[PDB]
């Protein structure tokens, strides 16, 4: 007999790749 | 032409599940995980058939319902098979599908002879 | 060095873009195929190769779990084998015989029922 192995969901974040404001 | 008491037509192993509307969700009929043995009876006395499910572990009955001359029986997927009454949408989760295979045969020869 | 956008295959001018799937693009151009909303920030999910937002992805990309019949959030981890999958939950991915959890123990798969042991496969027949 075999092994259960947890996957990670697909989802991932898109990064919003943006400065921070003076 | 018949008889004055009921017998198992089919037999199929089934997780037999419920619609939960206000949670929009799938639950175990009975409020209780696990996999039933789905029988379908026919009553050749008064031509009634109905589908009665024990659970395995348990034989807690968790489904019993006469079947509409009317049912519209959908086969969602490959294994998994639901209906509606008034007020409410029910499922099996079939083991194979070959249980699958069975118990729709068995459900559309009751039908047939519900209408015939 | 500018950061190229690798949908149109131009650089980024402006000073906010996306990064997504080891890449770089222009904000506009990493978008839910389904409903075109801008991905940047957002959870989202790739499915035939194009990404989908969280909220395509609930209403038509499915998994479904084998045990429950209810979908399977892309953001929790689940228990795949072959083509089926189960909420990492002890009410999803358990013995069809004995009820025993099976995330991370020895199991036995028979089509879409799942088995802690031989024995409990040879009930059931
Ligand atoms: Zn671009
Ligand atoms: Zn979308
Ligand atoms: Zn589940
Ligand atoms: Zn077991
Ligand atoms: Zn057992």
């Amino acid at each position: 007999l075999q092994t259960a192995s947890l996957r990670d969901g697909p989802a991932k974040r898109a990064v919003w790749v943006r400065h921070t404001s003076s | 032409a018949a008889r004055m008491s009921e017998q198992s037509i089919c037999q199929a192993r089934a997780a037999v599940m419920v619609y939960d509307d206000a949670n929009k969700k799938w639950v175990p009929a009975g409020g209780s995980t696990g996999f039933s043995r789905v029988h379908i009876y026919h009553h050749t006395g008064n031509n009634t058939f109905r589908v009665v499910g024990r659970k395995i572990q348990d034989h807690q009955v968790v489904i019993n319902c006469a079947i509409p001359k009317g049912l519209k029986y959908n086969q969602a997927t490959q294994t998994f098979h639901q209906w509606r009454d008034a007020r409410q949408v029910y499922g099996l989760n079939f083991g194979s599908k070959e249980d699958a295979n069975v118990f729709a045969s068995a459900m559309m020869h009751a039908l047939e002879v519900l209408n015939s | 060095e500018k950061p190229r956008c690798a949908g149109c295959d131009e650089l980024i001018f402006s000073n906010e873009y996306t990064q997504a799937e080891n890449q770089n693009w222009h904000l506009k151009h990493f978008c839910c195929f389904d409903c075109d909303s801008i991905l940047a920030g957002e959870i989202y999910v790739m499915v035939n190769d194009k990404p989908v937002c969280k909220p395509c992805y609930v209403k038509n990309h499915a998994v479904v779990c084998q045990g429950c019949h209810n979908a399977i959030d892309p953001e929790v981890q689940r228990v795949t084998y072959n083509n089926f999958s189960w909420h990492a939950s002890t009410e999803c991915f358990l013995c069809s015989c004995c009820s025993k959890c099976l995330i991370g123990q020895k199991f036995m798969p028979v089509e879409g029922m799942v088995f802690c042991s031989v024995e409990c496969k040879k009930r059931m027949s």
